[PDB]
RNA sequence: AGUAGUAACAAGAG
RNA sequence: ACCUCUGAAUAAACUAUU
RNA sequence: AUCUAUAAUAGUUUUUC
C-alpha cells in the first residue's frame, strides 16, 4: 500500500487540515548572492507596464521619467498602469459621500499627530539607507549622521526636537547649492563636497536588495530600504492613511489577531444578513497582479489632494512632499555581479555602478536583455523609476483606494440589480457579490474588474478564484464558515529563541501557553511542545540535569552545583535543576514557580544584584520575557567583522554617547522611564539641575553651605569650560 | 557633588565636551540608540552558533576579581579580550554557573515586594480549586478581555501620571491630578511607598505593574476576567471546560457584573418556559459564579437590576426596584413604559437603533455627588430637578437626564467622528456612546437643547449652557435646587407586585442585551448550555436534535405534540422574536403536516432545522416564510427555509451539519429519505415538483402566490437564485 | 511648511500630463465633483476587458505535468531506508559516553 | 583531527575556490564571465521515493524518543492530556520517522557545533544515536562517519563540504539512478539470519561529499518540530470528533480503532488507516519537508493549495469558478524541476484529483 | 567534485 | 611565507512579553 | 459599559514572463 498524506483530504475538509499544506519545517528558501538582477528586473517590469506612457526628463535630475497617467484604455487582460485621475478621484468622491466626515476627521487626527511627532520617531526600526555612506545603516545612525550633517551644512531646525522642523531642514537642504559630507578609509576623516544634483539624486534614492527566508516562493524578489529624507514624510502620510483606514468596516489594515479575524467575520456575516434570501451570494479569494508595481505615485498624490481640502496649507504640503519625493525616486542597483575565469580560477567583483558603461560580452543573455533595457534609465549609479510603489510602503494608502474600489459595489452605484462589497488589506481583497441569477453575478464580477482596471489595479486571474459565500481565503486567514486555527504557521516559533537562558525559557512556555489559547494546541500536543522545548533549551545551553553525565563543558560546575544544593526542585534548569511546569503553570515565570524551594545562599546568589553578567536593591541592566532578571540575564557578544572596516571609529563614539547618556541619567532620574524632552544642550540642562538642586538642599537643610558653594564653584568651573 | 565632579571631569575632554555641548536633550535619545550595528537577523542560529563559543557571554570587568580564571578543573571562566564597542570582558557560562554556585550571597527578603504580581499569580494557582472536567461543544467568541487588571477607575495615560507624581515628583512636567481616583491612589502609594529603600525605577515598574491596565482581544469561553484570563489555556479548550476557580481574593464588582449576566439570561430563558416561576428557581439553584452558589450571592449582593430583582423576588428576598444609567441610580416612582426600536439619524450623520421606551415616566436620580427629580414622556423630557453639589455634579446630572431623555435635540447635537461599533466592528450600545460622547464635551448639546424662561417657584434656580445660575432663563424643563428596599410578591409569570397592588418589574423590562460574564458561570443541570450565549445555544440544540435524531423523528412521525413541547427547545425559543414565534410556529407546523400526509417527501435535514421553531404556541396565517430570523448579538440572523444558511448549514459530501461555523455532527441517512428531488417543507401550501419549467409561463415571488388555486402548477423564485414548479394541493 | 525651489519643480513634474503646475493640479481637485466619469470611462473600455468565470466542473481539472528527464536521485544528508547500524549493548542515555568511544 | 591528506583535500573542495581579484587586473582574460546563472537541470519522477515514504510510516521495534519529564499532574484535564500524551508517545516513538529526527538532529548539531569549534580543521563525527530495545535496554548505534572540511562561514548559506561514509546493505546496481552523487565501496559480508540459517550478504559503504549551511545545520538541529506538526493535527481531529461526542474519545480512536482516515492507495482502491497511522503518515511527511526542504516545495506547496482550496469548494456544492486556471497549472508545474520530494507531492495531488472528483 | 539555483559558496580582509 | 583580524542588521502592519 | 498607552525585543503576515 503506497502511503498518500494528501488523501486525508477526502475526509477532512481542507480548512480543518490547512496546517498539514505548510511544510515549515524545513529552512526557507534564501538569496545567495546579488540582488541586481532581481532590481533590474523590476525596474524593466514596472517601466512596462507603464510603456505605452509620456516620457519626460526631469528637470531637477536629468532622470527619465514614465506618466503613465491618463493613458490609453486598456484592450486586453495585461497588467497595466494607466490609471486615470478622473476615476480616482471620483472613487474617492464616492468614499467621502458614503461615510461623510471621515477625510475631514481623519485629517484633524493626522494635524495632531503632526504638530506632536518628535523627531526620534526615526529611530524605530532596523535600518535606513544613509546617503551619507551610500548603504544601509542603523536608523538611529543614520538620523545622527543626517542631523550632524545639516549641523555642519548650516541647517539647525531639528534642533527643536520635532519631526516637522527635521522634515523643514530636508527641505531645506534641497535647495542647498553644495552638501558636504565626511569620509573616512584606510582611519582618517576626509571631506567631500557634494554638488546640487548629486545630493538630490543621493536624497531621492530607495536602497535595494533580495529578502531572504521567505516561504511559499519559488524564486526570490527585490525589497527596498527608504532613505533618510523621506522616512517622515511617508510617516505622516501613512498616519492620515491609518486614520482613514482605522473608521473604515471593510479595511483589513490595521487589525491584526483576533480583533482582525473577529472584525472580519462581523463584516461578512453583516453582508450576508444584509443579502436578500431571493438573490445570489457569490464570494471571490482574489489577489491583484503587482500592485505596486502598477500604482502610481501621482494617483496617491491626487488622492492625498482630494483627502485634504479645505485644509491648512502647510498639512497639505506637508502630506504631499511625499508622493512627489516618490514620484522623483531613483533606485539603488545593489552589489552589482561576480565573474569567474575557469581557465585562470579566479573571481571578482564588478560593482553595480560599472553596469552604465561595462562591456556586454561577460554577461549572458538575460542579464544582457535587462543591462540593454535598464541603460536609459541609469544616472549616477542608480536607475530612474518614476513609476511604481517600490516595496512594502504606503500599503494603507493602497487599503485606502482598494476600500473605495469596493465601496463603489453599493446599488446607489451599480444602479442595478447587483451589487458587491468585500474586505481590503494593502493589495489582499476578498469580494462579495450578490445579484438575482448568475447572469447578474458575471456582470458585477466584471463591473467590478473593469472599474479596477480604471483605477489602476489588475485583478490576478490565476490566483482568484470566486464560489458560494461561505468560504473565502484572506490575508492567510482561511475562512471555513469562521476562520479555522493553523498551527504551521506559528510553528516556527516555538523553540530556543536565542535572548538568554531566562528569557528563552519565559519565551518557550508563553509560546506553547498562546497556541493553546489561539490556534487549538491541544493540552497533549502542549506536554509534548513543553518536552521538546526543555530538551532542546538544555542541549543549546548546555544545561542538562546535575544528576546526568551528559558530557559537556558546564556539566562538570552544574554537577558541583548539584552536589552542593540541598533541595534539588529549586534548581532552574538553567542551573541543571528539574522542569516543573506543567499546563497549569504556564503563565508563570520559573523564578517564581520554584522560588519557595530554592536554598537560601543558592538564591542569594542567583538573584543577587551585584553580580558581573547582568549591569535592598534587585538585579537590573528591556526585559522582555523576563520577568525577574537573575544572573541567567547575560547578555551575548556583538559582531566583531566591524572592526576590520573603515566604520570602527563608530565604537569609541559609542563608547562616549553611552557615557554622556548614564552621567545625565544620574541628573534625571525619570530620563529612562520616560524619553526626556528638551531644546538646552545636556551639560546645560545638567547644569541647571544641579543648581536648583543645590538651591532646594540647602534650602531645607539636607545640605550645609559649604557644600553647597563647593557645588556653585564647580558648576561656574564648567560654564566657563562650556564656551571654551 | 559626584555627579558634578563627573561632569567637570567629562566637559575637560574633548570628545566628550563636544557631545555634552552639541546634543540637545531630544538628541540625547537618538544618541542613546545610536549604535555601530547589532547584525543580528536570525538570534535562534547565532544563540545556537555562539553557545559552542568559549566566551558567548560578556561580562563586568570587575569579574576578573570577583570570580578566579580557572575552577577546581582548571577550566578558563573568563577572558581579557574585551566586547566590541565597551569594555566587558567575554566570560564563559561557566562562569555563570560557577557564580551560582560560590557567588557571594545577599538576602533575597525584597523580591515578593517587588514582583508582587508573580507571586500573586502563585499564590492564586497555588489555592486555588479544581473541579471536574466537562467535554462539550465549546463556542468560543472573539472579545476584548483584561490580561493586566491594572486599577479600576484608571486608564493608562492617567496611570502613568500618577505613577510619575508618585515615583518622580519633580519630573511631572505640567501635570496636574485632576481625577479624584488619581488623588486617592496618589497619596495612597505616597504613605504605602514612604520611606522605601527600593529604586526609583524599580518602583515605577512595580506600579506600572499594579495600576495601567491591559487589555486584548482573545478567542474566549466563561469569565473574562483577568484571573481567569491567565488560566484560558487551562480552564477552556476546544472540546472541554475545565472548572476552576481562582485561590485569591474576588473583586466584588466582577461578582455583580456576572450576577447581572446570569440573572439576565435566566430571566429570558424562563419567561418563554410554560411556568416561569418554577423555571427561575430551578435555574438559580443550579447556578454558580466563580465557584459560589447564585443563591448565596443573590443573598448577599446589594446590587441594582431589572433581572437581578426578579430572581430576588422569586426567592422571597426584599428588593429595591431601581437600576443604573450613566452613574446614577435611577427608580420609577409612576408611571409605565413599553419598549419599542426606533431608527434615529445622528448628529454626525450616523443611522442607528435605539430601544425607545414609550408612556410617562418619573424617576429619582441619585449619585455620588448629585441628585434629582425627573419626568419624562417618550423621547421628551418633560421636567428635571436638579440639587447637585458644585457645577460639575450638576452638569454630569443634566447631561445623564438629557441622554436618558433621547431628546431628538441630544441626538441631533452629536458632532465629531463618534462612532457607534467596536473596532471589531461589534455594535456598542448606542446610549453609552452617547453619554461619552457629551460627558468629554456638552457645549454643543447645550446650546441646541433650548433655553426657557423661569417663573420664579420655591426659588429654584435656572441653569444657561454655560453653567450659570440664571434667574429670568433657563435651559427648556430644568431647574435647579439646594441640598430602600421593599416587600414584594411575584407573580406565576414574574410580575412583581408590590404589598399594595401595583406592579414594579416585569420580565419586559429585562434588558435585551447580550452580555459576558467576568466571572466563569457555571449551571448543572441537563443542559449545561441552558443558560449560555446565543451561539452556544443554537449549536447545542441542534446538537441534541442531531445526538437524540431516533426517538426525536419516530416522536415526530407519532407524537409530534410531546416532540413540540420537550423543554430542550426553549433556550432556543428565547431567540425568536417574540412577536413572530407564533407565526413561525404554526408555519412549521403546517409545514411538517403537510411533510407527513406526503409520502416520499422526507427530508431529514429540512425536518431538523425547521423543528426548534415549532416549540412556541401556534399562531395561524397565511403568511409564507422564506426565512426566520434568530437575535443573535442583536442582529437577526436570518434561517432559510430552503437550502443552507449562514446559521445552518448542511453539507451533503461530509453529511456533516455545521451550525454558526461550529461542527453539530454528522447525519445518518433514512431509508425513508426522498432520493426524488421532491420538496414539501418548503412552502406552506405549495409542492415542489420538480426544476424550471417554462410551460408555464414567467416566474413570481413567494409573496403572491395566494392567487393560486387547487393544482395550478407554477414556477417560483424561491430560495437563493432558484426557479422550481410548485403545485397546490 | 512652504514647497519653494527645487521641492517646487518636483512638485510641478509629479502630476498627471496635462497638468503644468502643482497650484493648477490643486485648483482642479477643489473644484472637482464627480459627474459621470467612471460612467463614460466603463463606456469607452473595450468589451474585451472582462472577468469570464469559467465553471470548474468536476471535469473541468487536469493532471499536473511532471517533467521529463533522467530519474531523480538521492539527495538527503544521510541514508534513510537503506542506512545501516552497528549497535551495542550500552546502558547510558542520550549522549552521555564519548561519541569516538562508542563508535 | 583528520590530517590534511590529498584525498581528503580534494573530497573536502579545499582550495577549490577561485582567487578573489579586482576587475581591474582580470578584466581582459577571454573566459572571463557571469556566473553560471541557469535554471536546475530538469528530473522525472521515480519509485525510489515513494518506498522510501512508505518506509519512513513503518512502526518499528525501538523506541526512537526519551522525551524528559514535567511537572506532576494537578488538574483533571492534566491526568487527560497525560493519557492522550502516552497514546501519542506510544505511537510516535516508535516510528521510523522519529529515528530519521533524532539522526538528523545528532548529524547537525554535531555539524554545527565542530564548524564553530574548529573553523580550520577536518574533524572525524561518528554518526551515532540512542534507542530502547523492545525489552527496554538502551542500545546505541553507528551508521557511518562524517568528515567535517574547514567552516569559515560568513553568510548563513556559506556551504561547509563534509564527508560521508555510512554502512548499508542495499546494492547500489538495483537502483543505479539513485546514487549517482555516491561512491560506494564493499567493506565487509555481513551475516544475517532470515529464519533459521546464516545467510551471508556484502555490507557496502555509501561515500559521498556533500554540504550544508548554517541556516540548513539550524532546521536540522530544530527537526523535533515535526511531531508537533504531526500530533496537533491528530489531537485536532480527536477534539473535533468529541466535540460532538460530548466525551473524550482518544481510547476510542487508539484502541478500538472503529474510525478510519483515507491515508493511502492500493490496487484495490484507497485504503483508510486507523489514527496512528495518520498520526505516522503526518510524521514521515513532516520530517520529509525537513529533510528536503527546497524553494521547489514551497512554491508547489503555496501554489497546490489554492487548488486544493478550488476542488475543496467543488465538493461542498458551492459552484467554484475560476479566470485563468490554466495560469494557475502553470504557476503550479513552474516549481516541479528536479526535487524528488516535490515530484512525489505532485504524484499524489494527481492521485487526490482523481478520486476527489469521480 | 559537492552544496546549490537565475547567484553564489567551495574562506575573506590586513 | 609566517603573522594578525573576522564568521555578517529590508519596509509596513500586527501579535507576544516586559 | 468603554478601552490602538509609551518604549524595547523577538516572531508572524504581506509571487511577473
Ligand atoms: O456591564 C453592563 C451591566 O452589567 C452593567 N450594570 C448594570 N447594572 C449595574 C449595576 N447596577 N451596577 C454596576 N453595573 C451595572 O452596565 C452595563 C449595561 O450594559 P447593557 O446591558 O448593554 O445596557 P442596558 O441594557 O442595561 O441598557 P442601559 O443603556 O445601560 O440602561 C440601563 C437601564 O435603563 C433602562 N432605561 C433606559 N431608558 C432610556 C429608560 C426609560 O426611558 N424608561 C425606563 N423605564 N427605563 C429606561 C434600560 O432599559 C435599562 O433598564
Ligand atoms: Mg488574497
Amino acid at each position: 500500500m503506497d502511503v498518500n498524506p494528501t488523501l486525508l483530504f477526502l475526509k477532512v475538509p481542507v480548512q480543518n487540515a490547512i496546517s498539514t499544506t505548510f511544510p515549515y519545517t524545513g529552512d526557507p528558501p534564501y538569496s545567495h548572492g546579488t540582488g541586481t538582477g532581481y532590481t533590474m528586473d523590476t525596474v524593466n517590469r514596472t517601466h512596462k507596464y507603464s510603456e505605452k506612457g509620456k516620457w519626460t526628463t526631469n528637470t531637477e535630475t536629468g532622470a527619465p521619467q514614465l506618466n503613465p497617467i491618463d493613458g490609453p484604455l486598456p484592450e486586453d487582460n495585461e497588467p497595466s498602469g494607466y490609471a486615470q485621475t478622473d476615476c480616482v478621484l471620483e472613487a474617492m468622491a464616492f468614499l467621502e459621500e458614503s461615510h461623510p466626515g471621515i477625510f475631514e476627521n481623519s485629517c484633524l487626527e493626522t494635524m495632531e499627530i503632526v504638530q506632536q511627532t518628535r523627531v526620534d520617531k526615526l529611530t524605530q526600526g532596523r535600518q535606513t539607507y544613509d546617503w551619507t555612506l551610500n548603504r544601509n545603516q542603523p536608523a538611529a545612525t543614520a538620523l545622527a549622521n543626517t542631523i550632524e550633517v545639516f549641523r555642519s551644512n548650516g541647517l539647525t531646525a531639528n534642533e527643536s526636537g520635532r519631526l516637522i522642523d527635521f522634515l523643514k531642514d530636508v527641505m531645506d537642504s534641497m535647495d542647498k547649492e553644495e552638501m558636504e559630507i565626511t569620509t573616512h578609509f584606510q582611519i582618517g576623516k576626509k571631506k567631500q563636497r557634494l554638488n546640487k544634483r548629486s545630493y538630490l539624486i543621493r536624497a531621492l534614492t530607495l536602497n535595494t536588495m533580495t529578502k531572504d527566508a521567505e516561504r511559499g516562493k519559488l524564486k526570490r524578489r527585490a525589497i527596498a530600504t527608504p532613505g533618510m529624507q523621506i522616512r517622515g514624510f511617508v510617516y505622516f502620510v501613512e498616519a492620515l492613511a491609518r486614520s482613514i483606514c482605522e473608521k473604515l468596516e471593510q479595511s483589513g489594515l490595521p487589525v491584526g489577531g483576533n480583533e482582525k479575524k473577529a472584525k472580519l467575520a462581523n463584516v461578512v456575516r453583516k453582508m450576508m444578513t444584509n443579502s436578500q434570501d431571493t438573490e445570489l451570494s457569490f464570494t471571490i479569494t482574489g489577489d491583484n497582479t503587482k500592485w505596486n508595481e502598477n500604482q502610481n505615485p501621482r494617483m496617491f498624490l491626487a488622492m492625498i489632494t482630494y483627502i485634504t481640502r479645505n485644509q491648512p496649507e502647510w498639512f497639505r504640503n506637508v502630506l504631499s512632499i511625499a508622493p512627489i519625493m516618490f514620484s522623483n525616486k531613483m533606485a539603488r542597483l545593489g552589489k552589482g555581479y561576480m565573474f569567474e575565469s575557469k581557465s585562470m580560477k579566479l573571481r571578482t567583483q564588478v560593482p553595480a555602478e560599472m553596469l552604465a558603461n561595462i562591456d556586454l560580452k561577460y554577461f549572458n543573455k538575460s542579464t544582457r536583455e535587462k543591462i540593454e533595457k535598464i541603460r536609459p534609465l541609469l544616472i549616477d549609479g542608480t536607475a530612474s523609476l518614476s513609476p511604481g510603489m517600490m516595496m512594502g510602503m504606503f500599503n494603507m494608502l493602497s487599503t485606502v483606494l482598494g476600500v473605495s474600489i469596493l465601496n463603489l459595489g453599493q446599488k446607489k452605484y451599480t444602479k442595478t440589480t447587483y451589487w458587491w462589497d468585500g474586505l481590503q488589506s494593502s493589495d489582499d481583497f476578498a469580494l462579495i457579490v450578490n445579484a438575482p441569477n448568475h447572469e447578474g453575478i458575471q456582470a458585477g464580477v466584471d463591473r467590478f474588474y473593469r472599474t479596477c482596471k480604471l483605477v489602476g489595479i489588475n485583478m490576478s486571474k490565476k490566483k482568484s478564484y470566486i464560489n458560494r459565500t461561505g468560504t473565502f481565503e484572506f490575508t492567510s486567514f482561511f475562512y471555513r464558515y469562521g476562520f479555522v486555527a493553523n498551527f504551521s504557521m506559528e510553528l516556527p516559533s516555538f523553540g530556543v529563541s536565542g535572548i538568554n537562558e531566562s528569557a528563552d525559557m519565559s519565551v518557550g512556555v508563553t509560546v506553547i501557553k498562546n497556541n493553546m489559547i489561539n490556534n487549538d494546541l491541544g493540552p497533549a500536543t502542549a506536554q509534548m511542545a513543553l518536552q521538546l522545548f526543555i530538551k532542546d533549551y538544555r542541549y543549546t545551553y548546555r544545561c542538562h540535569r546535575g544528576d546526568t553525565q551528559i558530557q559537556t563543558r558546564r556539566a562538570f560546575e552544574l554537577k558541583k552545583l548539584w552536589e552542593q544544593t540541598r533541595s534539588k526542585a529549586g534548581l532552574l534548569v538553567s542551573d541543571g535543576g528539574p522542569n516543573l511546569y506543567n499546563i497549569r503553570n504556564l503563565h508563570i515565570p520559573e523564578v517564581c514557580l520554584k522560588w519557595e524551594l530554592m536554598d537560601e545562599d543558592y538564591q542569594g546568589r542567583l538573584c543577587n544584584p551585584m553580580n558581573p553578567f547582568v549591569s535592598n536593591a534587585v538585579v537590573m541592566p528591556s526585559m522582555e520575557y523576563d520577568a525577574v532578571a537573575t544572573t541567567h540575564s547575560w547578555i551575548p557578544k556583538r559582531n566583531r567583522s566591524i572592526l576590520n572596516t573603515s566604520q570602527r571609529g563608530i565604537l569609541e563614539d559609542e563608547q562616549m554617547y553611552q557615557k554622556c547618556c548614564n552621567l545625565f541619567e544620574k541628573f534625571f532620574p525619570s530620563s529612562s522611564y520616560r524619553r526626556p524632552v528638551g531644546i538646552s544642550s545636556m551639560v546645560e540642562a545638567m547644569v541647571s539641575r544641579a543648581r536648583i538642586d543645590a538651591r532646594i538642599d540647602f534650602e531645607s537643610g539636607r545640605i550645609k553651605k559649604e557644600e553647597f558653594a563647593e557645588i556653585m564653584k564647580i558648576c561656574s568651573t564648567i560654564e566657563e569650560l562650556r564656551r571654551q | 557633588m559626584e555627579r558634578i565632579k563627573e561632569l567637570r571631569d567629562l566637559m575637560s575632554q574633548s570628545r566628550t565636551r563636544e557631545i555634552l555641548t552639541k546634543t540637545t536633550v531630544d538628541h540625547m535619545a537618538i544618541i542613546k540608540k545610536y549604535t555601530s550595528g547589532r547584525q543580528e537577523k536570525n538570534p535562534a542560529l547565532r544563540m545556537k552558533w555562539m553557545m559552542a563559543m568559549k566566551y558567548p557571554i560578556t561580562a563586568d570587568k570587575r569579574i576578573m576579581e570577583m570570580i578566579p580564571e580557572r575552577n577546581e578543573q582548571g577550566q578558563t571562566l573568563w577572558s581579557k579580550t574585551n566586547d566590541a564597542g565597551s569594555d566587558r570582558v567575554m566570560v564563559s557560562p561557566l562562569a555563570v554557573t560557577w557564580w551560582n554556585r560560590n557567588g557571594p550571597t545577599t538576602s533575597t527578603v525584597h523580591y515578593p515586594k517587588v514582583y508582587k504580581t508573580y507571586f500573586e499569580k502563585v499564590e492564586r494557582l497555588k489555592h486555588g480549586t479544581f473541579g471536574p472536567v466537562h467535554f462539550r461543544n465549546q463556542v468560543k467568541i472573539r472579545r476584548r478581555v483584561d490580561i493586566n487588571p491594572g486599577h479600576a477607575d484608571l486608564s493608562a495615560k492617567e496611570a502613568q501620571d500618577v505613577i510619575m507624581e508618585v515615583v518622580f515628583p519633580n519630573e511631572v512636567g505640567a501635570r496636574i491630578l485632576t481625577s479624584e481616583s488619581q488623588l486617592t491612589i496618589t497619596k495612597e502609594k505616597k504613605k504605602e511607598l514612604q520611606d522605601c529603600k527600593i529604586a526609583p525605577l524599580m518602583v515605577a515598574y512595580m506600579l506600572e505593574r499594579e495600576l495601567v491596565r491591559k487589555t486584548r482581544f482573545l478567542p474566549v469561553a466563561g469569565g473574562t476576567s483577568s484571573v481567569y484570563i491567565e488560566v484560558l489555556h487551562l480552564t477552556q479548550g476546544t472540546c472541554w471546560e475545565q472548572m476552576y476557580t481562582p485561590g485569591g481574593e474576588v473583586r466584588n464588582d466582577d461578582v455583580d457584573q456576572s450576577l447581572i449576566i446570569a440573572a439576565r439570561n435566566i430571566v429570558r430563558r424562563a419567561t418563554v418556559s410554560a411556568d416561569p416561576l418554577a423555571s427561575l428557581l430551578e435555574m438559580c439553584h443550579s447556578t454558580q459564579i466563580g465557584g459560589v452558589r447564585m443563591v448565596d450571592i443573590l443573598r448577599q449582593n446589594p446590587t441594582e437590576e431589572q433581572a437581578v430583582d426578579i430572581c430576588k423576588a422569586a426567592m422571597g428576598l426584599r428588593i429595591s426596584s431601581s437600576f443604573s444609567f450613566g452613574g446614577f441610580t435611577f427608580k420609577r416612582t409612576s408611571g409605565s413604559s413599553v419598549k419599542r426600536e426606533e431608527e434615529v439619524l445622528t448628529g454626525n450623520l450616523q443611522t442607528l437603533k435605539i430601544r425607545v421606551h414609550e408612556g410617562y415616566e418619573e424617576f429619582t436620580m441619585v449619585g455620588r455627588r448629585a441628585t434629582a427629580i425627573l419626568r419624562k414622556a417618550t423621547r421628551r423630557l418633560i421636567q428635571l430637578i436638579v440639587s447637585g453639589k458644585d457645577e460639575q455634579s450638576i452638569a454630569e446630572a443634566i447631561i445623564v437626564a438629557m441622554v436618558f431623555s433621547q431628546e431628538d435635540c441630544m441626538i441631533k447635537a452629536v458632532r465629531g467622528d463618534l462612532n457607534f461599533v467596536n473596532r471589531a466592528n461589534q455594535r456598542l450600545n448606542p446610549m453609552h456612546q452617547l453619554l461619552r460622547h457629551f460627558q468629554k464635551d456638552a457645549k454643543v448639546l447645550f446650546q441646541n437643547w433650548g433655553i426657557e424662561p423661569i417663573d420664579n417657584v420655591m426659588g429654584m434656580i435656572g441653569i444657561l449652557p454655560d453653567m450659570t445660575p440664571s434667574t429670568e432663563m433657563s435651559l427648556r424643563g430644568v431647574r435647579v435646587s439646594k441640598m430602600e428596599r421593599v416587600v414584594v410578591s411575584i407573580d406565576r409569570f414574574l410580575r412583581v407586585r408590590d404589598q399594595r397592588g401595583n406592579v414594579l418589574l416585569s420580565p419586559e423590562e429585562v434588558s435585551e442585551t447580550q452580555g459576558t460574564e467576568k466571572l466563569t458561570i457555571t449551571y448543572s443541570s441537563s443542559m449545561m448550555w441552558e443558560i449560555n450565549g446565543p451561539e452556544s445555544v443554537l449549536v447545542n440544540t441542534y446538537q441534541w436534535i442531531i445526538r437524540n435524531w431516533e426517538n426525536v423523528k419516530i416522536q415526530w412521525s407519532q407524537d409530534p405534540t410531546m416532540l413540540y413541547n420537550k423543554m430542550e427547545f426553549e433556550p432556543f425559543q428565547s431567540l425568536v422574536p417574540k412577536a413572530a414565534r407564533g407565526q413561525y410556529s404554526g408555519f412549521v407546523r403546517v409545514l411538517f403536516q403537510q411533510m407527513r400526509d406526503v409520502l416520499g417527501t422526507f427530508d431529514t435535514v429540512q425536518i431538523i432545522k425547521l423543528l426548534p421553531f415549532a416549540a412556541a404556541p401556534p399562531e395561524q396565517s397565511r403568511m409564507q416564510f422564506s426565512s426566520l430570523t434568530v437575535n443573535v448579538r442583536g442582529s437577526g440572523m436570518r434561517i432559510v427555509v430552503r437550502g443552507n444558511s449562514p446559521v445552518f448549514n448542511y453539507n451533503k459530501a461530509t453529511k456533516r451539519l455545521t451550525v454558526l461555523g461550529k461542527d453539530a455532527g454528522a447525519l445518518m441517512e433514512d431509508p425513508d429519505e426522498g432520493t426524488a428531488g421532491v420538496e414539501s417543507a418548503v412552502l406552506r401550501g405549495f409542492l415542489i415538483l420538480g426544476k424550471e419549467n417554462k410551460r408555464y409561463g414567467p416566474a413570481l415571488s413567494i409573496n403572491e402566490l395566494s392567487n393560486l388555486a387547487k393544482g395550478e402548477k407554477a414556477n417560483v423564485l424561491i430560495g437563493q437564485g432558484d426557479v422550481v414548479l410548485v403545485m397546490k394541493r | 511648511f512652504e514647497i519653494t525651489g527645487t521641492m517646487r519643480r518636483l512638485a510641478d513634474q509629479s502630476l498627471p500630463p496635462n497638468f503644468s503646475s502643482l497650484e493648477n493640479f490643486r485648483a482642479y481637485v477643489d473644484g472637482f465633483e464627480p459627474n459621470g466619469c467612471i460612467e463614460g470611462k466603463l463606456s469607452q473600455m473595450s468589451k474585451e476587458v472582462n472577468a469570464r468565470i469559467e465553471p470548474f466542473l468536476r471535469t473541468t481539472p487536469r493532471p499536473l505535468r511532471l517533467p521529463d528527464g533522467p530519474p531523480c536521485s538521492q539527495r538527503s544528508k544521510f541514508l534513510l531506508m537503506d542506512a545501516l547500524k552497528l549497535s551495542i549493548e550500552d546502558p547510558s542515555h542520550e549522549g552521555e559516553g564519548i561519541p569516538l568511544y562508542d563508535a | 583531527n583528520m590530517k590534511k591528506t590529498s584525498q581528503l583535500k580534494w573530497a573536502l573542495g579545499e582550495n577549490m575556490a577561485p582567487e578573489k581579484v579586482d576587475f581591474e587586473d582580470c578584466k581582459d582574460v577571454n573566459d572571463l564571465k557571469q556566473y553560471d546563472s541557469d535554471e536546475p537541470e530538469p528530473r522525472s519522477l521515480a519509485c525510489w521515493i515513494q518506498s522510501e515514504f512508505n518506509k519512513a510510516c513503518e512502526l518499528t521495534d525501538s523506541s526512537w524518543v526519551e522525551l524528559d519529564e514535567i511537572g506532576e499532574d494537578v488538574a483533571p484535564i492534566e491526568h487527560i492530556a497525560s493519557m492522550r500524551r502516552n497514546y501519542f508517545t506510544a505511537e510516535v516513538s516508535h516510528c521510523r520517522a522519529t529515528e530519521y529526527i533524532m539522526k538528523g538532529v545528532y548529524i547537525n548539531t554535531a555539524l554545527l557545533n565542530a564548524s564553530c569549534a574548529a573553523m580550520d580543521d577536518f574533524q572525524l563525527i561518528p554518526m551515532i544515536s540512542k534507542c530502547r530495545t523492545k525489552e527496554g535496554r538502551r542500545k546505541t548505534n553507528l551508521y557511518g562517519f562524517i568528515i567535517k572540511g574547514r567552516s569559515h562561514l560568513r553568510n548563513d548559506t556559506d556551504v561547509v563540504n563534509f564527508v560521508s561514509m555510512e554502512f548499508s546493505l542495499t546494492d547500489p546496481r538495483l537502483e543505479p539512478h539513485k546514487w549517482e552523487k555516491y561512491c560506494v565501496l564493499e567493506i565487509g559480508d555481513m551475516l544475517l539470519r532470515t529464519a533459521v540459517g546464516q545467510v551471508s550478504r556484502p555490507m557496502f559503504l555509501y561515500v559521498r561529499t556533500n554540504g550544508t549551511s548554517k541556516i540548513k545545520m539550524k532546521w536540522g538541529m530544530e527537526m523535533r518540530r515535526c511531531l508537533l506538526q504531526s500530533l496537533q493535527q491528530i489531537e485536532s481531529m480527536i477534539e473535533a470528533e468529541s466535540s460532538v461526542k460530548e466525551k473524550d474519545l482518544t481510547k476510542e480512536f487508539f484502541e478500538n480503532k472503529s474510525e478510519t482516515w483515507p491515508i493511502g492507495e492500493s490496487p484495490k482502491g484507497v485504503e483508510e488507516g486507523s489514527i496512528g497511522k495518520v498520526c505516522r503518515t503526518l510524521l514521515a511527511k513532516s520530517v520529509f519537508n525537513s529533510l528536503y526542504a527546497s524553494p521547489q516545495l514551497e512554491g508547489f506547496s503555496a501554489e497546490s493549495r489554492k487548488l486544493l482550496l478550488i476542488v475543496q469548494a467543488l465538493r461542498d456544492n458551492l459552484e467554484p469558478g475560476t479566470f485563468d486556471l490554466e495560469g494557475l497549472y502553470e504557476a503550479i508545474e513552474e516549481c516541479l524541476i528536479n526535487d524528488p520530494w516535490v515530484l512525489l507531492n505532485a504524484s499524489w495531488f494527481n492521485s487526490f484529483l482523481t478520486h476527489a472528483l469521480r
